């Protein structure tokens, strides 16, 4: 800070659009277990011994059923806003000078993924669960997916198909454009995308004159920022790493489930066929009982873990709904919640197990140190004093009686002080006392 | 079999668990009254 | 290696066999098809879905108690029994089957319908 | 005991990613980002307004008029200093 | 124990993954030091504060 | 047989320890996100909430 | 030139369907009213 009257403020002179990427999980993979098949692998002698443990298998099955039901309710709640969201159709390709091609579904059978969604899904290795006819495909022998029918667990399909997910993300893209100055949420204005962007920029401190002088430059910078998302999905980025981690947690659950069937639990073998071949009663039944008890305890652990993961995913889905409402369907005033820098607009796309956000922010690149005033007063017998609205009172320098100007807080461009950019306030000893070159709001005549 | 006992102790009704898929669902829940839903039941038996 | 005669995996389970007839056989443990039951309490009726199974295999396996009027129907989630294809469309339902399908219970056979949501207001 | 039991039982406590000097750097970054402007819309500019002036701007914005603030400057500072000084003696079971 | 060789490795790998995830989370929190403008304070009294 | 009892018991116990540590790590990451939100809302600005 | 913009509402024509007669309405309920300094502000 400066020792003189007033203060120094760094005001941007150039800028770029920055993109922050963020992944939010909304589901896990749903698993059901046939307890009797998992424990006894279809051998009558084992099943006869298991009947003394009949209550515990049913409890395992019912717990898994409850968890899957709760996830179905949570995912239904998130998608339901499609039925209550007003939308405005966009144009294919350019909207004004803004190029939205990467985020739109291209226009045989209709497609269900935008170009950027295609690029993201192509970089992730996900096994095909085969909902339609995977059993016969696995019959055509030639791993974790085909292990469903051996071990006795089943991957259940998700509640909605990809065409419903595309409907949701198209509903989001059609709810961005709209008004900015209105109080409630009851009206719907069909303002084109480019005009909406320019209203959002004006509200974070870039004055109308600057915007009119830099229309094409702003559109080109925006297009450059959008075009670089294509080439970013990599090991360095945290959000993409989170996507891969969600996929890997799903795979690890199944692999741990299948591996436990090779545990001997201290018996002579992990295979019931071997035990029946090598021993005789009563030693035979004790050996099988070891496997029964071990496998039941292991299933109890698996069920507890799945309950925990399902609860966490439901919480994360609530967070995704909040992010959609705050960053995608409106412009955010919260520091740090919707990307970095000053938030302008956000887009949401589908990703494995959740939603992937692109937060577009206004990011300055160079600054000037400007000399500013807390306020301005005249010397009338009762003084009259003014303060800036959404900006600063500054001198027109990049380095007595002085000529004071106004600038918007997000871009240095001195302009005359008028009643449009100033307001009357109570007197303060920090304010500059002006004798000559009074701005019109301070003129006694 | 699934057996229902009245207060006096007699068996008044029963379900043959292996008759069809609904009977298996009822035996799994140990109940004659099941809620509306979609349930996973015991797989088709594979024997040599 | 054919002269070693047995092929194993990383868990020391047998996965292949070289026969003296000259052919090689893949080996898998005995498998069981999934079964799911759709139950409506109000009408006290039910239907079945064999997930991930084409209708032909289930048609054969039944020949191998009641499961063993409409024929089996192929859906995107497996082969369905006790269901009539309805070009029907709904925006809510009680009995989802996955992949935007759900079952319509009989008002006192089941019907298969799809889930499609519509925007309330579109303004040009 | 629990620390020396690492080498008997066969588990190891791994050190944290950053040392205490980086943590002090972080909390000094926080203390240097408090003072600033109040009336501006965006987040792109940085005004070097001293701490006391920033506090008085924050008070004016919650409904204390300029005349009151000018009449009670030293009283407000003394009350603030009293509130800061009592954190020292508070860490307790309650 | 060699007949239980797979299970020990899985335990070690799970712990390694968890520690890696915490390191990423703590790095994310501290990263704002590189993007936060600051103003130097005075030692002791700032005004009368 | 006696040694096998210890082997099986200790492996099951380690599985439980690993599950608990996973849970605690996830909770701490959520709490760190809450700390970042508190810094941004209460320390780096004045809150109207 | 001198220019105005609405405060918490819209400048609209009094129709449910050249020189035109502009009115003001609140954004949550359609009820055209005369444009005054109560519901408008000066802008660039
Ligand atoms: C109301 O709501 C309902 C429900 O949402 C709407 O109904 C759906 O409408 C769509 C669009 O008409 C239907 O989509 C078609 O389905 C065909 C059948 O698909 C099944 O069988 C396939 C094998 O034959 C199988 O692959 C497929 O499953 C895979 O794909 C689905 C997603 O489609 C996944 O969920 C599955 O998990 C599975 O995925 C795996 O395979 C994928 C493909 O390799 C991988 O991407 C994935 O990662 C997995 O590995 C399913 O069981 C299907 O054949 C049709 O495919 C054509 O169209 C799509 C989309 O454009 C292309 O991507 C395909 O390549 C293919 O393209 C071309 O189609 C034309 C026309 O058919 C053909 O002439 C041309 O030769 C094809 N050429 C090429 C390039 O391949 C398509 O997906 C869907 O089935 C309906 N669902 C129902 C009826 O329940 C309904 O429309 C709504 N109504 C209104 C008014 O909106
Ligand atoms: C704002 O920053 C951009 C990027 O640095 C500047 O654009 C470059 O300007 C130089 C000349 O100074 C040209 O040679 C480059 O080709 C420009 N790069 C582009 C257009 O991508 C731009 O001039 C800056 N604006 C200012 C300083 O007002
Ligand atoms: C908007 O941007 C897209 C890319 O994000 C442009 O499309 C690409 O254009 C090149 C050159 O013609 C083609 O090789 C690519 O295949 C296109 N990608 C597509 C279609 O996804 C598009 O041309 C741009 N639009 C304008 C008018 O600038
Ligand atoms: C503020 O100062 C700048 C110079 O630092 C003025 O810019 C010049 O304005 C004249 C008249 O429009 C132009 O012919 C010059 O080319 C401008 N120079 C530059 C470097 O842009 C600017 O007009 C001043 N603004 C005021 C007085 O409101
Ligand atoms: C503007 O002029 C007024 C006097 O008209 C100055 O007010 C005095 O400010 C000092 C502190 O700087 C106080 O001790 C006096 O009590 C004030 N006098 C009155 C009558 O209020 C004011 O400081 C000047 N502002 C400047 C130069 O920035
Ligand atoms: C229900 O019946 C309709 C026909 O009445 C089936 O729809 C046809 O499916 C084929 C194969 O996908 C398409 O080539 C046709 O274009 C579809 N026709 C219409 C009108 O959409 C539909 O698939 C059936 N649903 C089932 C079997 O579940
Ligand atoms: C806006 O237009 C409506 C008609 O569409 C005007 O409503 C009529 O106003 C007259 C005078 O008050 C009444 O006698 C009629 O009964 C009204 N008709 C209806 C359908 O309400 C309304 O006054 C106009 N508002 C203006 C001019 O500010
Ligand atoms: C308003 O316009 C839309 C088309 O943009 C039309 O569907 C709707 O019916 C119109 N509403 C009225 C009140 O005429």
């Amino acid at each position: 800070p400066i020792n003189s009257t007033g203060f120094v403020v760094a005001v941007p002179t150039n800028f770029t659009f920055g993109v922050t990427q963020e992944y939010i999980e909304t589901t896990i993979q749903k698993i059901t277990v046939d307890c009797k098949q998992y424990v006894c692998n279809g051998f009558k002698k084992c099943e006869e011994l298991l009947t003394e443990y009949g209550q515990f298998c049913s409890k395992i099955n019912q717990a898994l059923h409850g968890a899957n039901l709760r996830q179905d309710e949570s995912i239904a709640n998130l998608f339901s806003s499609i039925k209550t969201q007003n939308t405005q159709p966009l144009q294919a390709g350019l909207n004004g000078d803004f190029n939205l091609t990467m985020l739109q579904i291209p226009q045989g059978e209709r497609k269900y993924r935008s170009a950027i969604e295609d690029l993201l899904f192509n970089k992730v290795t996900i096994a095909d669960p085969g909902y339609m006819q995977g059993y016969d495909e696995c019959m055509q022998q030639g791993d974790l997916i085909c292990a469903q029918y051996v071990a006795g667990y089943k991957v259940l399909p998700p509640l909605y198909d990809p065409y419903m997910e595309a409907a949701y993300t198209s509903s989001l893209l059609g709810s961005i454009a709209g008004a900015s100055w209105t109080a409630g949420l009851s009206s719907f204005a069909a303002i084109p995308f480019a005009q909406s962007i320019f209203y959002r920029l004006n509200g974070v401190g870039i004055t109308q004159q600057v915007l009119s002088e830099n229309q094409k430059i702003i559109a080109n910078k925006f297009n450059q920022a959008l075009g670089a998302m294509q080439t970013g999905f990599t090991t360095t980025n945290l959000a993409f790493n989170k996507v891969q981690d969600a996929v890997n947690a799903n795979a690890m659950a199944l692999s741990k489930l299948a591996a436990e069937l090779s545990n001997t639990f201290g018996a002579i073998s992990s295979s019931i066929s071997d035990i029946l071949a090598r021993l005789d009663p009563p030693e035979q039944e004790a050996q099988i009982d070891r496997l029964i008890n071990g496998r039941l305890t292991s299933l109890n652990a698996f069920v507890a873990q799945q309950l925990v993961r399902t609860e966490a995913a439901a919480r994360s889905a609530q967070l995704a709904q909040d992010k959609v409402n705050e960053c995608v369907k409106s412009q955010s005033k919260r520091n740090g919640f919707c990307g970095t820098g000053t938030h302008i607009v956000s887009f949401a796309i589908n990703a494995p197990n959740g939603l992937y956000f692109f937060h577009v922010g206004y990011q300055p690149t160079s600054h000037v140190n400007a000399t500013a005033a807390y306020g301005l007063c005249n010397t009338e017998n009762p003084p009259k004093c003014i303060a800036p609205i959404g900006g600063y009172f500054v001198l027109n320098q990049t380095t007595s009686e002085q000529q004071w100007y106004y600038t918007g807080s997000s871009f240095f461009h001195p302009e005359p002080i008028t009643e449009v950019n100033s307001k009357y306030v109570s007197m303060d000893v920090k304010f500059e006392n002006l004798t000559n070159k009074l701005p019109p709001p301070l003129l006694s005549n | 079999y699934l057996l229902n006992f009245d207060v006096e102790g007699y068996i008044t009704k029963a379900v043959d668990c292996g008759y069809d898929d609904l009977a298996q669902l009822q035996c799994s829940y140990q109940s004659f009254d099941v809620e509306t839903g979609v349930y996973s039941v015991s797989s088709f038996e594979a024997s040599p | 290696l054919r002269n070693q005669r047995f092929v194993y995996d990383t868990f020391d389970n047998l996965v292949g066999y070289h026969s003296y007839n000259g052919n090689y056989y893949c080996v898998r443990p005995c498998v069981s098809v999934p079964v799911s039951v759709i139950y409506d309490k109000v009408s006290n009726s039910h239907a079945t879905l064999f997930g991930s199974v084409a209708c032909s295999h289930v048609t054969t396996m039944m020949s191998q108690r009641m499961t063993k009027t409409p024929g089996p129907l192929q859906t995107v989630v497996g082969c369905a029994m006790g269901f009539i294809n309805t070009s029907m469309v709904v925006d809510e339902c009680q009995l989802p089957l996955g992949q935007s399908l759900c079952a319509i219970p009989p008002n006192p056979v089941f019907q298969i319908a799809t889930l499609n949501f519509t925007s309330p207001l579109t303004l040009a």
